[PDB]
């Protein structure tokens, strides 16, 4: 039984949340913000990601070089990432270097220069990033997947933004973005590892007390997405591996079906020919795929947002003449979540998940990421006892009912990249979303 | 004719052959499809369709 997550607020409405571990000697402190690319419009799309670059380009006190030196002298590192709904800025350090790291984070968030010279310099760096994501096939597939599933909607936009915006982003719009979005009621200061909660609250009172509050404070993790059944094909005969994602509209963080969708996802599970144990997994799809050499890997996913989600599978295969079989067998395993699953699969998946949700948190950065994610999506850290109860409440009837309303005979978003000549047209893929025998 | 003019022998043999010939015709219809299967259907533009096929 893990130590209790302590939570305090400041007057502005900044949440401080901590989980101490007296067995480690490092600490991860950082700021989780309930804001990301989705908060941009079409004209300033790319701003949030642009700011992330400039946050490390110098503040009103420390220059770019001084910033570098200060962190080098601390001994640990700083890291940041911007997603569609969430931005994170954290610092991993030694136990007693925590006050330094909180001070640096407070500086780069509140007091960043955003100097025209630096805007202009990064504008090329970010332009080069547009032509090099092209290599990260999983990311290419998932970005096209969001773009098509949420066609012409904010969740459909990329994080980098269009080339056009990169050339026209000004310090004015950068400043406007972080003034509107980086408000105290949207921010959580998180500490995990060798942190004292009371010490962290004091550091918050010292550095984050002059943060603006938003005019209308909504609760943390407050949001209408209209999913489009659709396909993007990026055929490239020169690539040896096909990458395919298939998804349906999934569940939000606060859906009542959140755990049901996780259990369903665990019934299909993951597979990777490179891992020794994968040929012995219990999942039916795993057995079909491994026996017939249909794929190098597959990974089931259930991505959530504040008001929607995507539930589906990502496949990679070199078997270019049997892509049809791979997709066919995958979707017939999904059909069985509607028609055939019983207590046998459901209780097996529950067993696997009860551990999986706890195992994931195996270092201070993972713990901080868990506290930060849960605080910015649900408004609270959910105790493992509550999570164990919600998983236990999932029955086979719940899984069947969920799959019959979410998967069965529903539109999919489909992205294929690589040698995908063998991937059939939309109708034949979508026809596998039901079974004529049932 | 089976005789010196069209008559009963002719009619009976035409019945037997008329019954047969549609089966022969079905076999040749199958043969021309199997022969076609090597190139596939042509299309109204007269170009290859190997670039863009539909089930
Ligand atoms: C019982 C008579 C016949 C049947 C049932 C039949 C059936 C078919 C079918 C199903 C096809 C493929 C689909 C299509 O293109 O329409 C086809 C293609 C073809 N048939 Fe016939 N056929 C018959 C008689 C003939 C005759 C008399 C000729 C030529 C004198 C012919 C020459 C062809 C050719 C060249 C094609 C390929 C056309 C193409 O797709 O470019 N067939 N036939």
């Amino acid at each position: 039984v893990s130590p209790k997550t302590r939570t305090s607020n400041l007057k502005n409405g900044l949440t401080i949340a901590s989980e101490s571990n007296p067995l480690v000697q490092t600490a991860t402190v950082g700021v989780w913000i309930d804001a990301g690319s989705r908060n941009e419009n079409a004209y300033n799309n790319g701003t949030a990601h642009f700011f992330e670059h400039l946050a490390f380009k110098g503040t009103d006190k420390r220059s770019q070089h001084q910033l570098e030196l200060d962190i080098e002298n601390m001994g640990g590192h700083l890291n940041a990432y911007t997603s569609r709904e969430s931005t994170v800025y954290y610092a991993k350090s030694f136990k007693d270097d925590v006050p330094k790291s909180v001070e640096i984070l407070a500086d780069i968030l509140q007091h960043s220069k955003l100097a025209e010279s630096a805007i202009d310099r990064e504008r090329e760096v970010i332009t080069r990033e547009l032509e090099e994501v092209n290599k990260q096939y999983e990311e290419v597939v998932f970005d096209h997947l969001h773009a098509t599933a949420f066609m012409n909607q904010p969740l459909g936009r990329t994080i980098l933004g269009p080339r056009e915006n990169i050339q026209t982003i000004t310090n004015t719009e950068l400043r406007k973005f972080i003034t509107e979005n980086y408000t105290a009621d949207r921010m959580v200061l998180v500490g995990a590892g060798a942190v004292d909660h009371d010490a962290l609250v004091e550091l918050a009172e010292k550095y984050f007390s002059h943060l603006p509050s938003s005019q209308s404070p909504v609760p943390l993790g407050t949001p209408i997405p209209n999913f489009v059944g659709s396909e993007v094909r990026l055929r490239d005969d020169t690539m040896p591996v096909a990458h395919i994602a298939i998804a349906v509209e999934g569940v939000s963080w606060t859906s009542e079906d959140y755990y049901t969708a996780l259990v369903a996802q665990a019934i299909i599970g993951n597979y990777d020919r490179a891992v020794g144990t994968s040929r012995h997994q219990g999942s039916r799809l795993s057995n079909i795929v491994s026996e017939n050499n249909l794929a190098n890997s597959f990974q089931s996913f259930s991505t959530s947002y504040s008001d929607t989600g995507l539930w589906g599978i990502y496949l990679t295969s070199e078997n270019t003449t049997q892509i049809d079989d791979l997709v066919h067998f995958t979707l017939k395993e999904w059909n069985r979540l509607s028609t055939s699953v019983s207590n046998l699969q459901v209780e097996r998946a529950k067993s696997q998940l009860k551990a999986g949700l706890l195992l994931s948190l195996d270092g201070t950065t993972y713990v901080a990421e868990d506290i930060g994610r849960q605080l910015t999506t649900l408004g609270r850290r959910v105790t493992p006892a509550e999570v164990e109860a919600k998983l236990e409440a999932v029955t086979e009837h719940d899984v069947r009912a969920w799959a019959q309303k979410t998967l069965y005979d529903k539109d999919i978003a489909l992205v294929g990249l690589g040698p995908i000549e063998g991937l059939y047209d939309y109708n034949r893929i979508r026809n596998d979303m039901s079974m004529m025998r049932w | 004719w089976g005789g010196f003019s069209v008559g009963n022998p002719t009619l009976q043999r035409f019945f037997a052959l008329h019954y047969l010939m549609p089966f022969v015709l079905a076999v040749f219809a199958l043969l021309h499809l199997i022969a076609l299967h090597t190139a596939g259907s042509s299309n109204p533009l007269g170009i290859t369709s190997n670039v863009d096929k539909l089930s």
